[PDB]
């Protein structure tokens, strides 16, 4: 669990006797670690994260999709159709 | 046996201690000592937790008190008491000192040098607390007990950075109890508690120490936001001290996260945008740090939104944060698409999580980017467009509404276009090819400067440990 | 917390809450420094007016009010024009700060004045509070 | 005294409670040193902390309707420690929903902001899902549909707000001269013509005439019934061209080396 890059900030700092504490204290002054809160709080466990292939685990590149809609079934039909108007003109 | 147990752990802190007790008999300093505090710390706060809940109050009986062991032993009675381990042979000595706080010299008064001894005692009383998990009325008699004694005597540099960690830890265990159960009388003490904070920074300004100085600002910030208190704080942040030279690297993570914050409720999401991506790099990448990071990622996302900016949906794929920042990736996609009817099911759906966060206020501002930033897609995509045609794509009422949507938006500068009432269509003004009008030379400019300014910092940082260790003895 | 009712008390238009309003603001002036420095001028006002006994009280005011902000110089020269009400601060266990940059300061100012004449005790230049 | 401004505002008349008020200061003195101050809050300190919300509320809610959003403001600021603490124990009413919803508008009447939204976290704490919003939605409304930019549905809120004539009328006109203003802002980038007809369209006027009377005051040069928005804008940005920001405003060509240069020889 990292924060952007996630090997920019390993590398970036990594632990120290002397900053222990001042870290665990920043968890706790938000109030809670908040990624083991929100399954209880919401009453489930993930089932829209499914909402896309790489939205589940990252085993892949982004694609810069959003709804992961087929789009061939919208070209075949303009397709078929605009022939026929030409086809009757 | 079991006084076996209590003698080592007192032994480990005897060390810690007579370390810093030797530093400043020679010249009181700042951040040598700390760096031994903050070591120090660690261990009591692993040794309170794992090892029983009287291995505290071996040491706290030990040491000559003012009134403390009796104090701390009150704690311990409600938890099942202790009483073991405070018979001779653990109040037959001040644990090994050379002369300066040793077992001779205290007990026969030729010196007492409690100053250092005293403050560290309440360091331990806040760290047992919050290890045990407990609130109630022990965090009341915390409160009480260590403020006066501070505050009937001034201290030196060195208790004074003892004593900035336990005001931290005073205000974190208030604010707990309101959040487990709210009550009617934690509001009244409340008004106490934000009195003796400022009142402190003034305190802390005649001693010169810059490290105390720090570490108060970082509080009056946060107390301000969860009271919500954001017009005084407001006054507070443009009328700021703040040093970065001697600083932890979290508290600096901690005070620019904070001005990200009151400047997202003024309408600022330019400043907030540069100062919430500065708190996340101090801060480490670890489990031990997760929940800071929670809180920063779901105000970094929002910020984005509150511009037109629109955060990556990579950045929530590339961590494993993903489900806790479920709500702000649904709402990633609303703006971007321009559907208005998904933006709506987003904030009815996680309304109550949005609530817990308190940045359900700022979410609410978003119901109007969804719409300017859909007439910033049309005019991206037709460069001359009927008004009618808007109407349709963004589910809106008549065009004459969506002059006035786009008259608004230009005066930001958000559409970059213009109406023609005459003509009937918008034609936006952009047409690139800047690199022929006089902009970049104004960019590179700001560079270099940014540039001059990472040298600078690079000259003074660079020989000032260099010098301590050229000056130190260790041939 | 805000200073917000306190403003008000100044604003009121009765003489006798314009009394009160300085020794409000007086009390947690430790607290409330940042808010009440912007709105320094008006207790400003309140000075000038002469249906004030308490003009000695809002110069008090001014004093802690600079110190927090970072400006030592300033909040002398009104400690001065105070008068009294600045000898019961030299030995509480909070607040001795704004006493001590005194001290400071008359050694600044005496350096500069010895060199023309020894004499420098009947100059107008010393204010007679920060003799004392 | 006290118990006269109580019965004074009841009747309607609200010149005799701005009147009567000024004696009643210094009794609001005596009363204050009653309470500690919300340090502990006794059934005992609760008598005594309803008469001091008293004397302030009905002031306060007074001062609107003889138009001095002046002192409305100040009566305003003063209740503000009861109503932060001490909640569900004599610190909640109706009174209190129906004050602070007139507050909102008097910050957004101003045109501040950066105010409202600062003060709105301050609310986040208190009501709005325990009293739940009800005429606190009103002014809330408002400032989000300036800011998709719609004035269309923000002059319909305002109007019906008008049917209502009690004292949020008195922030409504405010706000209707508001959006006027806001238009008169963005119409310079927007065209560079409109005929007179257009120009009353977009600032809600009913009437030719009135439309000539604002462009007056407003400074708007209409030249045979067609404005020149051109002019208008040249006259400020001469403003701005004027006032010493200006050598580092433009940047010189010359001054950029110059900035170079002494930074490698230091």
């Amino acid at each position: 669990m990292s924060t952007d890059v996630a090997a920019a900030q390993a590398q970036s700092k990594i632990d120290l006797t002397k900053k222990k504490n001042e870290e665990i204290n920043k968890k706790s002054l938000e109030e809670d670690d908040e990624f083991e809160d929100f399954p209880i709080d919401t009453w489930a466990n993930g089932e829209t994260i499914k909402s896309n292939a790489v939205t589940q685990t990252n085993i892949w590149e982004e694609n810069w999709d959003d709804v992961e809609v087929d789009d061939d079934f919208t070209n075949e039909l303009k397709a078929e159709l605009d022939r026929y108007k030409r086809e009757n003109q | 046996l079991h006084h076996s147990e209590k003698k080592y752990a007192e032994e480990d802190q005897v060390q810690e201690l007579l370390k810093v007790l030797n530093e400043i008999s020679k010249t009181t300093l700042t951040l040598d000592p700390r760096y031994i505090w903050r070591s120090l710390k660690d261990l009591s706060s692993l040794r309170n937790q794992e090892l029983l809940n009287a291995e505290t109050l071996c040491f706290t009986v030990n040491v000559l008190y003012p009134d403390s062991s009796s104090f701390k032993k009150n704690l311990l009675k409600f938890i099942t008491s202790n009483h073991k381990s405070s018979v001779p042979g653990s109040a037959e000595l001040r644990n090994s000192y050379p002369a300066s706080f040793y077992s001779v010299n205290t007990e026969k008064k030729t010196i007492e040098v409690t100053a250092e001894i005293n403050c560290f005692m309440h360091l331990l009383v806040q760290l047992f607390l919050w290890d045990s998990k407990e609130l109630e009325q022990l965090v009341e008699f915390n409160r009480k007990v260590v403020i006066p004694n501070l505050l009937c005597y001034y201290n030196l540099r060195s208790l004074n950075l003892i004593n900035a960690k336990l005001w931290f830890y005073i205000y974190l265990s208030h604010e707990t109890l309101a959040r487990s159960s709210e009550e009617i009388n934690s509001d009244n003490q409340n008004i106490i508690l934000r009195s003796t904070m400022m009142k402190f920074l003034k305190i802390a300004s005649l001693k010169h120490d810059n490290e105390t100085k720090a570490m108060l600002i970082n509080l009056i910030l946060r107390d301000f936001l969860n009271n919500g208190e954001v017009d005084s704080a407001s006054d507070f942040i443009s009328k700021l001290e703040y040093p970065h030279t001697d600083v932890s690297s979290s508290l600096e993570a901690r005070y620019f996260f904070y001005l990200s914050k009151i400047n997202a409720i003024q309408l600022d999401y330019s400043t907030a945008n540069e100062y919430i991506i500065a708190a996340i790099r101090k801060a480490p990448h670890n489990s031990k740090s997760l929940g800071f990071l929670q809180q920063s990622n779901k105000l970094h996302c929002c910020i984005q939104l509150l511009m037109g900016d629109i955060p990556e949906l990579s950045f929530f794929h590339q961590s494993n944060m993903q489900k806790s920042l479920l709500p702000y990736y649904h709402l990633t996609k609303a703006v971007k698409l321009g559907d208005l009817k998904k933006f709506t099911s987003t904030i009815t759906k996680y309304k109550q999580l949005l609530l817990k966060d308190d940045t359900y206020q700022l979410c609410v501002r978003l119901r109007s980017n969804v719409i300017k930033t859909g007439i910033r897609i049309i005019s991206l995509t037709y460069k001359k467009i009927s008004l009618r045609d808007i109407c349709l794509k963004l589910n809106l009422d008549s065009e004459q509404t969506v002059e006035y949507m786009v008259s608004r938006a230009i005066r930001d500068g958000v559409i970059e276009a213009k109406i023609n009432h005459e003509d009937g269509f918008i034609e936006t003004t952009e047409l690139l090819n800047i690199y022929d009008s006089e902009d970049p030379q104004q960019v590179f400019d700001e560079r270099i400067k940014f540039a001059n300014q990472l040298h600078d910092e690079y000259l003074v940082s660079m020989r000032y440990p260099e010098d301590k260790k050229t000056q130190q003895n260790e041939k | 917390t805000t200073a917000a009712p306190l403003l008000a008390l100044l604003r009121e238009n009765q003489d006798s809450v314009k009394t009160y309003a300085l020794e409000s603001i007086n009390n947690v002036v430790d607290q409330l420094w940042s808010e009440i420095s912007n709105e320094l001028p008006d207790i400003e006002a309140l000075y000038d007016d002469d249906t004030f006994s308490d003009r000695e009280m809002a110069a008090l005011i001014a004093s802690k009010v600079y110190y927090n902000l970072g400006e030592y110089e300033s909040a002398v020269k009104y400690a001065l024009a105070a008068k009294d009400r600045f000898d019961i601060d030299e030995k509480s266990q909070f607040v001795e700060t704004i006493v001590s940059k005194s001290i400071e300061m008359y050694v600044q100012e005496a350096s500069k004045q010895y060199t023309k004449d020894e004499q420098f005790y009947t100059k107008d230049i010393i204010d007679p509070k920060l003799t004392s | 005294l006290t118990k006269s401004l109580s019965i004074a505002f009841e009747n309607g008349d609200y010149a005799a409670c701005e009147k009567l008020l000024p004696p009643i200061k210094i009794e609001l003195i005596k009363n204050n040193l009653l309470i500690p101050d919300l340090s502990i809050q006794n059934d005992i300190y609760l008598n005594d902390l309803m008469i001091t919300k008293r004397i302030l509320e009905v002031g306060a809610l007074a001062s609107i309707q003889t138009f001095n959003f002046d002192s409305f403001e100040n009566y305003f600021n003063q209740l503000k420690p009861y109503y932060f603490s001490n909640n569900h124990k004599l610190s909640e009413s109706d009174k209190k929903s129906k004050l602070i919803s007139l507050y909102l508008l008097n910050l957004l009447s101003q045109n501040n902001t950066t105010k409202f939204h600062s003060e709105l976290q301050y609310l986040d704490k208190h009501i709005k899902n325990l009293e739940d919003d009800s005429l606190l939605s009103y002014p809330i409304k408002l400032d989000r549909w300036l800011m998709e930019g719609s004035y269309q549905k923000a002059w319909d809120l305002l109007q019906s707000g008008s049917q209502n004539i009690s004292e949020f009328d008195s922030f409504t006109d405010i706000l209707k001269s508001a959006i006027r203003d806001e238009i008169a802002k963005n119409t310079e980038l927007s065209y560079d013509f409109l005929p007179l007809s257009n120009i009353k369209a977009l600032l809600f006027f009913n009437n030719e005439k009135e439309t000539e009377k604002f462009a007056l005051e407003r400074n708007w040069p209409i030249v045979n019934s067609k404005v020149y928005f051109n002019n208008q804008s040249k006259e400020k940005a001469d403003y701005e061209d004027e006032m010493m920001h200006e050598e580092d405003q433009k940047t010189n060509i010359i001054e950029k080396a110059m900035d170079y240069a002494i930074s490698i020889e230091n």
